[PDB]
Parts: structure tokens; sequence; C-alpha cells
């Protein structure tokens, strides 16, 4: 079980950048596949990006490819979401999530993860 | 007919799929061409008498499978495979030999070929004790474990089984190969983790023999009891116990 804490949200202009961070504590960070999700107001939570423990495998929502990059630093128990070329439709609370992953995972299983550890979220507002 | 079991069913397919899986997991190894790795592996022992294999036969494989492991994160083990791999399953910045690409590809498999043909021998393979020690499997493990031990630096760790009649055994891979291939330049200290299955075991006669070997090679020796293995793995998983 891992405790997650996001930060780095904010108010930014359309076209600009923000870098989100999420620090984990409790169980070893390098045992977890990490995911970023987001929920806009009055809409349903959606998947944004994910990364394996080893950074060997990433997955992205189609509409964020070539704009957002997921990465991590296991020694700092931290996962990052670098969000470039932000659009008004990127406005949302961004949530960090974790899912236990074996050291020797099948990359196929990266598509079917139900994430069971969640942070409280960081607010991102993009204006224009 | 040899005395040992034949090559593992689906050896080629199993090695190739292990290579694909490992190189997907590890971004530093995604350059590796898994077909070439297999060709090099197969080239070490195909069309060869399986009592005539040498470290040279495996050189092309070592070149393709070479890997930089952080030299201060190495875990050696002797007769306690189970718990060693459970440890590195959690403590993922650390590597046993079977956590390296080449070690991962070969773990729990047997293989050999034959002099007459280009075919894999699925019928039988030489047993190291009853047939010959220079067989494809033993020579593979001797080569990769020497290189792994030569790569180590700073504090090297070794897990040992405290429930055995000889906690340290001179006649094991650890006791006859790895221990003589740690380099005094690179390696300051060998730290033994004695796993209990309870009183301090670091004065056991065999541990004193290990200490003697290590000291004679100008490396420092240190010994620690793991009195309760469960608690140990739990505490590595969540340090905040």
């Amino acid at each position: 079980d891992v405790q997650l804490q996001e930060s780095g949200g904010g108010l930014v202009q359309a076209g600009h950048s923000l870098r989100l961070s999420c620090v984990g504590s409790g169980s070893r960070f390098d045992n977890y596949a990490m995911g970023w999700f987001r929920q806009a107001p009055g809409k349903e939570r959606e998947f944004v990006a994910a990364i394996s423990w080893s950074s060997g495998t990433t997955r992205y929502l189609d509409t964020v490819k070539g704009r957002f990059t997921i990465s991590r630093d296991n020694a700092k128990s931290t996962v990052y979401l670098q969000m470039n070329s932000l659009k008004p439709e990127d406005t949302a609370v961004y949530y960090c999530a974790a899912r236990y992953q074996p050291r020797y995972y099948d990359s196929g299983d990266m598509d079917g993860y139900e994430y069971d550890n969640w942070g409280q979220g960081t607010q991102v507002t993009v204006s224009s | 007919t040899w005395s040992g079991p034949g090559t593992t069913k689906r050896f080629p397919e199993t090695v190739l799929a292990r290579c694909v899986k490992y190189t997907e997991i590890h971004p530093e190894m995604r350059h590796v061409d898994c077909q070439s790795v297999w060709d090099a592996f197969k080239g070490a022992f195909i069309s060869k008498h399986p009592c005539d294999i040498t470290e040279e036969d495996y050189q092309p494989l070592m070149k393709l499978g070479t890997q930089t492991v952080p030299c201060n994160k190495i875990l050696l083990w002797s007769r306690i495979k189970d718990l060693a791999h459970q440890f590195t399953q959690v403590q993922r910045d650390m590597f046993t030999l079977e956590d390296t690409l080449l070690g991962y590809l070969a773990d729990d498999l047997t293989w050999c070929g034959e002099f007459d043909t280009s075919k894999i021998n699925y019928q039988s393979c030489p047993d190291w004790r009853k047939d010959c020690s220079n067989n494809p499997v033993s020579v593979f493990w001797k080569t990769v474990s020497r290189r792994f031990a030569e790569a180590a630096c700073d504090v090297v760790h070794v897990m040992l089984d405290g429930s055995r009649s000889k906690i340290f055994d001179k006649d094991s891979t650890f006791g006859s190969v790895e221990v003589h291939n740690l380099q005094p330049e690179k390696v300051q200290t060998l730290e033994a983790w004695v796993i209990h299955g309870s009183r301090d075991l670091c004065q056991d006669p065999t541990i004193k023999e290990l200490e003697s070997i290590i000291s004679k090679r100008n490396i420092q020796f240190s010994c620690k009891n793991i009195y309760r293995p469960d608690k140990f793995l739990q505490c590595v998983k969540n340090p905040e116990c």
C-alpha cells in the first residue's frame, strides 16, 4: 500500500507548460506502475498517462500524445507529468494513481490495470 | 545416451520470449536484437560435442548480452535461490545473476547439441557429475557468473542458508568461482546475510572458512544474521517495523 501526494497544478495560459509531480511513501515506489488521470468538472474521470516501474513501458491517451510526457525517478519516489502546449480542454483536477506490478511484468497487462492507490489531486486550470 | 535430462521442451521459443520480455522491461536494453542473441546462444553449442564446450564458445553471446549493472547493487547467493529472488523482486535496484539478461534467459533451462548434426538434443544432455563438466549448461553458468562477480564493487552481498549443515560450501558456484573472481580493487567488502529457518550464526566454522578466503584475497568480511526472513522482506517492502 502506497500513499500518494500530487502537486504542481496551477493557473496557466493556453499554449504554456506545467509540470505535475506526485511523491509516494509507504511501500517501495519501484514496486508500482504509476498513472495520471484527470476529471474535468461535471465529467467522468479519464486516463491520461501511465508508466511501468522500470520506465520500460508507457501508455498515453490519444489526445495528449506529443504534448504530455510521463516519467519517474524511483530513488526520489516521484512520478512526473510534463504537460506542454496546454489547451483549455486540459482543465481538470489531475490525479496520481498506483498499481502493484511484478518486476518481470508482461507489457500486455499494462492495458487492464485497475489502479487502487489514489492521491487527492492537483487543480489545473488553462485559460485563454 | 547421456545421463542428464534432454534440452527443455520449447527451449528456442522460451529463450526468445524471455529476451523479448526482458528488453521490453529494461529501457537500457531495448537496443538488443533478440534474434541475434538467440543465434549467438545456439551457435555456442550446436554441432559440437557437448563435453567439449569452453568459455570461448559463449563469447559472441556475452558480447550481445553484456549489460552494465550498478556494481554496488549485486546480490550473490548460495543454496537459497527462492529467497534471494524474492528479495530482488521487492528491492528492484538490486540484481542477482538471474536478474541480468543472460541469467534471466537461461534460468532453470537445460540444453545441448551433438557433434553429428545441427540439431538440438531433446533426448538427453550430459550430467556434470556422471558424464562431463564441460557441457553447454555448466560452461554457460561458469562464464556468466565469473563476469558478474568480476563486475562487482564496493560492498558485495551474499545470501546464505542458515539451516544447512554447511552454511558456506566451498564446492558451490559461490565458493569455488564467484569468491575467487571478486576483484580487491573494486570490492572493499563481502557482506554475508545468513538466513535463519535462534542464535548468532556468524561464528559457524564454515563462515569462519569463508572469512579466511575473503581476507586472504584482501577483501574485508562482514556477516549479518537475518533472524526472521518474513519480517526482513516485509520491512524492505515498507520501511516505515
